[PDB]
């Protein structure tokens, strides 16, 4: 689906700093919007930079034994400065994500790397009768994530019972080594309501599985790190109670 | 709205807080002193209207007991003290009234009669 | 309907322990706390001991402190009103309520119990 | 519902010298118009000020024991000059009422009272097969009136069998000792025709409750009065039958 | 210095509603400017409502034996939500206070209180060679506040050396009982600097000790409490260090 060819290499370093962070993305061009749409605002109280910046979550090694990796949102960015406080302060909470995830490897790396973000992405247990099952806490992995395999989500079912080969019906990109470096989705708002309570539900859940393997010429780095940032866009929360400083 | 029915002379403050849904019950006066309050003075204006808004996830709410849509608390602290000047009785009481605003509404029509 | 049934009382001796206790039926005693108030005969509604399921942050009344010791059970849904050191003050129809929560105060409450009749008896 | 701060103390002393009457009312404004509707005329003989003026029942005293007292329209002012008259010798006869109920004490005196008008105001006995029961006496009581209890009227019942704190729906004002000392209630005519027989039936009743006990400082007068004026308004009655002299 | 006669009883009750919180003053009329100078920017980050809005302090008894009271700014103030807060995450800060001691009595009571704001009040400890001497802790008695005495302050030396009745060169009003209920001071930022750090050094000081002593009428209330309202007026801080929550 994502069959692009930007350039191959380098041309461009253009950096995103917004609010406090600074990005440096390998260029810019090259995004996929979401169904085609942006995130707006509910047709409330905006923070605006307070809340929309970049924030980097934790980096992790990619090997030739890997089996996929996951994450949910709101969920990961729950320990993020601001973004993290008005997370727990109000009952509501409504927000984008720019899911900008970067992969950097030489001219010698080899594999293929798919950034699905499914909304409302439930993992694995065939229980169709009793579904969430999972505890709370195991459910939500935060900033460190979960981790597919060969709570249970299995990759070629992509860990929720369905053949991975038709995850490209959801939104996403191919971080195919030999050509870009760099994955862009931007996320806009999906849930059942208007507005709801993010401390509970997860909106999207960014799924990064391994479509090639890793293969280094002859002796190299044994591993290669991806990374995932993640930005809040145009949200709005409803309405702080008793600021319950912790 | 509550309603202060003590003597004329009698004089105090007294904080009305709310707490927004979800949120802890406000224990302590420094607790329910940073949420949403009013700071209702019986020395001077005997009647306080305090309107609770629409702070909700949902855009339809349970009448019924559920955890996803809980409303919160409403609690009354002692500011200050109260105060009453020579022997008049120590012990006075409050009223409290509750109504409805121009934009609630109601949906889903039930029953509940037993026999 | 929620239910609390007030069992623990009776007429024991002036120092005589005497545990009280409440079965919580209705709702998670975890989302609300639970106290007691006592009243003597053609006296005030009084309290005496109250605590948070969840916190388990204790309070007490001034007159009953240390004697009295007040303790939950989330697993049998009731509360432990360990009555110990009784005094002939402490004979008052007593009465157990569940808080939103958690604290002694006028009434504050709102599941009242039965009323349980405890009498400490003096030679 | 009467959440209304007039001032606290007294202003102006301004008279009502409706006929022969004269009131001399603590103010005049802070009245309450039951249901938004003024007394009018059928759209008959219309005697004005003959009938359309203040007559007094008696003072009661609202001591720290009292329960409640409670009268009847035109029951009450069966007794009364022309009105007690026109009341006898017509067939028909439809009128308004300005309740005014004036309770003076001092700024050391301290309690609620709540004037409720309830109309068509039938009293406690929960027999629903067969209301009405009670002697036409004793539903009755004239301008001496009937009293609530902690023919027998439950006062948390409203003596009738629904719970007090809803008896706010009825037009009312709540006289409470901080703040005001009168209570004007115009009622207008509430019955299920447009004209009717005064003897038999009975439109208003007048409940006057204590919300909040009676609390005097220290020693002093151990109980204070409440005086009931009523007056007819806007009153029409046909026709004339053999003036039948008592 | 103090020489006013607003009215003497109650007229007009309007509450000041700033962001979250509400008042409702004795008035509104009869404040005191200090020096004649409003809080004003610096000629950064101007939070506004967010930070300036009323937080209320600890309510203290009045006794016949009270020998006064000292608070210190922004100090007190150190534990009150987002300026709470901002204080402890910037280096940074200059302030502004809207001081509003209300103290409410009967027209029984007698009495005088004297509000005095103190620009850079050390306290006693007649080291003039080692000033400061009592520690960071002690210094700074937070919300709860600390005492005057017939750390040791002496009232008739204002706890500092200098004579009780000098005292009125600094801002003051004087809540006298048969007057005022309330006292209004607004105390522009003072210090040698354009900005400073909060934490460290105390610019203002509220003192409150009795110029007259307290009598009630035979058997009253044995104590009447005073409360003190501040509020951050026109105030910045710079910049943002690692959000180090705590």
């Amino acid at each position: 689906s994502p069959n692009i060819e930007a350039c191959g290499y380098s041309d461009r370093v253009l950096q995103l700093t917004l609010g406090n962070s600074t990005i440096t993305t390998q260029e810019a061009a090259n995004s996929v919007v979401a169904y085609g749409r942006w995130p707006e605002y509910l047709r409330p109280t905006e923070p605006d930079v307070a809340a929309c910046r970049f924030y980097t979550l934790d980096t992790v090694s990619w090997t030739k034994e890997s089996r996929g990796w996951w994450w949910k949102l709101p969920d990961a960015l729950r320990d993020m400065g601001l973004f993290g406080q008005n997370m727990y302060y109000h009952y509501l909470g409504r927000s984008g994500y720019t899911v900008h995830v970067q992969c950097n490897a030489s001219k010698f790396h080899q594999g293929a790397l798919g950034v699905f973000a499914v909304p409302e992405m439930c993992l694995a247990g065939d229980s169709n009768t009793t579904t969430m099952h999972t505890s709370y806490q195991n459910a939500n992995p935060g900033e460190k994530g979960g981790t597919f395999t060969g709570f249970c989500p299995v990759d070629y079912l992509l860990g929720n019972g369905t053949l991975l080969g038709n995850a490209f019906v959801f939104p996403h990109q191919i971080i195919n080594l030999r050509t870009n470096n760099c994955a862009t989705l931007v996320l806009p708002y999906v849930n059942s309501l208007s507005i709801d309570s993010m401390v509970k539900h997860n909106n999207w859940g960014i799924a990064i599985l391994p479509l090639a393997p890793l293969n280094f010429a002859s002796e190299s780095s044994p591993e290669i790190p991806i990374t995932l940032t993640i930005a809040p866009m145009c949200c709005e929360f409803n309405g702080l109670r008793n600021i319950t400083l912790p | 709205t509550f309603l202060f029915c003590g003597s004329m002379m009698a004089t105090g403050k007294l904080l009305v807080s709310y707490a927004p849904p979800g949120a802890d019950p406000p224990k302590k006066r420094k607790e329910a002193m940073l949420g949403t309050h009013v700071i209702w003075d019986i020395g001077l204006q005997s009647s306080c209207t305090m309107v609770v808004p629409w702070i909700s996830n949902t855009t339809y709410r349970q009448t019924i007991d559920d955890s996803f849509t809980e409303g919160g608390y409403i609690s009354v602290f002692y500011q200050t003290r109260i105060v009453v000047p020579l022997s008049t009785p120590r012990e006075m009481d409050i009223l409290g009234f509750v109504s409805a605003c121009n934009d609630f509404s109601v949906r889903l029509l039930r029953d509940t009669t037993h026999i | 309907q929620v239910q609390l049934q007030e069992s623990g009382g009776g007429s024991v001796q002036a120092g005589g322990s005497l545990t009280l206790s409440c079965a919580a039926s209705g709702y998670a005693v975890s989302r609300y706390s639970m106290g007691w108030f006592r009243q003597a005969p053609g006296k005030e509604n009084e309290g005496v001991a109250a605590i948070d399921s969840s916190g388990v942050g204790t309070t007490y009344a001034d007159s009953v402190k240390g004697r009295f010791t007040i303790s939950r059970d989330n697993a049998k849904d009731t509360v432990y009103l360990r009555m110990n050191s009784l005094k002939p003050e402490d004979t008052a129809i007593y009465y157990c309520a569940s808080g939103f929560g958690l604290s002694l105060s006028r009434y504050t409450y709102a599941y009242w119990g039965q009323g349980t009749q405890v009498t400490v008896s003096s030679h």
